[PDB]
């Protein structure tokens, strides 16, 4: 009769507001402003940087990437407790009438 | 379980061990998706821009 | 998201004038993307300095730039009468945007 | 991904049929045997490696079936 | 040898849609970048336009994020710049830019000598 | 001469704006609006009801 | 984020009518906290029902109620003339707060 | 035998701070919380209150958490509201409300009964 959902997975999503931020070798990780939301999915990794990138020291820098994670299709996992649910059962006697 | 226009009857421990970005069933204003890293990927082919 | 160069500088033809710009630890003090643009009052601006110090063709090898931490200096040696332009500053930041200077006014007398 | 762990060995089954039985009941044997006929050299390799270790005559067949079944 | 001419605007209304173009010639347009910048008179160069490319990508400038829409074209070798929902401070002078793109197609890393050439200035008003 | 910071740490902190949220047994997990922000610190635990 | 009981309801004396109110899974949908308050206009509001179906001492057994997930009800069996006052619902969220419904003024004729 | 009397403010212009008082009598004041609800004439009941104890903690409403503050003194057995920054729409009757704290002193979960015993109702107006 009355279920209550416990966990909503999602199926199809999209990523908007995509942005990235990098920082020079050996002087720390980058810091992006919208890493603070838990909407934006984050990933730190290391790019190669040097004078052509405009930093110096010729090493492997750090980089971060964020994009806002919205949703389009969900599923709902509804659950019940073994009360408040009924079974409908039919009891037809014999000695059949027409059709 | 209840997808777009169908529905099934799945095991509970199977349903909780299911890798997709989820959200609690009481979470109104569903912005904080939790394991979002199972529906994104991060392309760093060379050692350049990802 | 801005730059803090002084609004007006002065100097006689023969002496040197320097213009500093204080930036944060992401746009100027970390990266070597610091540019300088003057602007005539009747003409569009033009490129004058590369990454830190280097120059394009055109301008006659007088202007030298430097970076002293979070300050970016524009050294001018041998002032003239046709250099009363608006020396703006520029910096490519870390997130991906470009910030600019407010403006300098230059005279000789 | 989620196409793995396909909700099979749970119990929970009744006389009415499942979502896709009679299709997803012979998919894994068809999949591993089109894999065998399109990658035979690993089956030769598992035949030599399975025949080498495993002394008694049933261990060759069991280790051979398991080695050709783990690699998809 | 490189000249960037623009398109002029006569008079607009706060709330209407101003529009400015740039006829770029003398070089290869299909693999460079085109910015757009606004200069209030005697004030800071507000960087309006975004990182156009051969496919016309975007980089959302924070102050002008939900009030400008830009496009491009390749068959005319021009760039497009239009600003809807004007007000009584958008009346200023406009300019253009030039920058080369990395050979893999993508342009996030800028090159060292950015902003090589500029436009000429087309003044906009309000009424 | 010219230094550049690597990693800032936090010697001393203060906590304000405590909001809690607790839900029924065998019905999912709790969910609160300020869990989306990452200034807030969070922990899931088990009360009996 | 208030509850959604209707504007008003009517009943002849002797009837057995109901007053409904909906909500969300934090208000009514999980918790057994729902209360009702009768409020005569020149009077402080007096509570009619405890947690879902219980009842204070002094309140007659005419008043009853139940819950059906997100929706809670109140059934008055045997309307008399002294039920001419609006009934405000109540709840307690998972968040920690308290909400009340809109109010259903009940006429007896 | 449990009586909770109040005190009425006459007329407060918008801007002035107003405070009301309830004199809880008939029970141990330190082992019962003290809630505050309001009712404009012909509208709903919304919940202003906080969660007193012998501790003196608070839990304000989300609507105007930055508006109200408290004080109390168990030596006088009275709990005090403090509503500063009175506005034009704030003409309402302010009711008193009690419920029981836990036996451990704190107020974590409420009792199943909330407001078995009530107050009078304090009317404020604007001018
Ligand atoms: C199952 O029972 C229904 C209900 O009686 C049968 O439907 C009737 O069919 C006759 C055919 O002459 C009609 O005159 C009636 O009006 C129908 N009653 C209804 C629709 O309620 C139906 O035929 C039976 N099915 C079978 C296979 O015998
Ligand atoms: C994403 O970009 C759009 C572009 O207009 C902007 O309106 C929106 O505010 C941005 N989102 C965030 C979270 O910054
Ligand atoms: C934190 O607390 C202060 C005072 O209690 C309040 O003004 C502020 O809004 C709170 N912060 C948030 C994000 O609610």
């Amino acid at each position: 009769k009355q279920p209550a959902t416990l966990r909503k997975y999602c199926i199809e999503a999209k990523l908007t507001n995509t942005t990235t931020d990098s920082r020079c070798p050996t002087q720390g990780e980058p810091s992006l402003n919208e890493e603070q939301d838990k909407r934006f999915v984050c990933k730190h990794s290391m790019v190669d940087r040097g004078w052509g990138n405009g930093c110096g020291l010729f090493g492997k820098g750090g980089i971060v990437t964020c994009a806002m994670f919205t949703c389009k299709k969900n599923m709902k996992g509804k659950v019940v407790q073994p009360e408040n649910l009924e079974y409908t059962i039919v009891i037809t006697p014999h000695s059949g009438e027409e059709h | 379980l209840q997808m777009e226009n169908k529905a099934w009857l799945v095991h509970r421990q199977w349903f909780l061990d299911l890798p997709l970005p989820w959200l609690p069933g009481a979470d109104t204003q569903g912005s904080n998706w939790i394991q979002k890293e199972t529906l994104v990927t991060f392309k760093n082919p060379h050692a350049k821009k990802q | 998201s801005a730059l803090t160069q002084p609004a007006s500088v002065s100097g006689s033809p023969g002496q040197s004038i320097t213009i500093s710009c204080t930036g944060t630890s992401s746009d100027v003090g970390g990266f070597n993307y610091v540019s300088w643009f003057q602007q005539h009052p009747g003409k569009a601006p033009k490129l004058m300095l590369y990454d830190v110090t280097s120059r394009p063709s055109g301008v006659s090898s007088r202007f030298s730039g430097s970076k002293s931490g979070n300050t970016a200096s524009l050294t001018i040696s041998g002032l003239q009468a046709e250099d009363e332009a608006d020396y703006y500053c520029s910096s490519h930041t870390s997130r991906g945007t470009w910030v600019f200077g407010g403006g300098t006014k230059l005279t000789v007398l | 991904s989620v196409a793995l762990v396909p909700h099979v060995g749970m119990g929970l089954e009744t006389r009415t049929e499942t979502w896709m039985s009679s299709e997803g009941a012979w998919k894994h044997a068809q999949r591993i045997e089109t894999w065998i006929l399109r990658h035979p050299g690993f089956t030769i390799m598992a035949a030599i490696l399975a025949y080498t270790i495993g002394t008694t005559h049933f261990q060759r067949a069991l280790i051979f079936i398991l080695l050709t079944a783990v690699a998809p | 040898e490189v000249q960037l001419v623009e398109s002029g605007a006569e008079v607009k209304k706060p709330g209407a849609s101003v529009k400015v173009s740039c006829k770029a010639s003398g070089y290869t347009f299909t693999s460079y970048a085109m910015h757009w910048v606004r200069q209030a008179p005697g004030q800071r160069l507000e960087w309006m336009g975004w990182i156009n490319a051969g496919n016309g990508n975007t980089k959302y400038s924070q102050k002008f994020q939900d009030r400008v829409t830009i496009t491009r074209d390749t068959s005319a070798s021009t760039a497009y710049m239009e600003l809807s929902s004007l007000r009584s401070e958008d009346t200023a002078i406009y300019y253009c830019a030039r920058d080369k793109v990395d050979d893999y197609g993508d342009y996030w890393f800028p090159t060292l000598w950015y902003f090589d050439y500029w436009g000429q200035g087309t003044l906009v008003t309000v009424s």
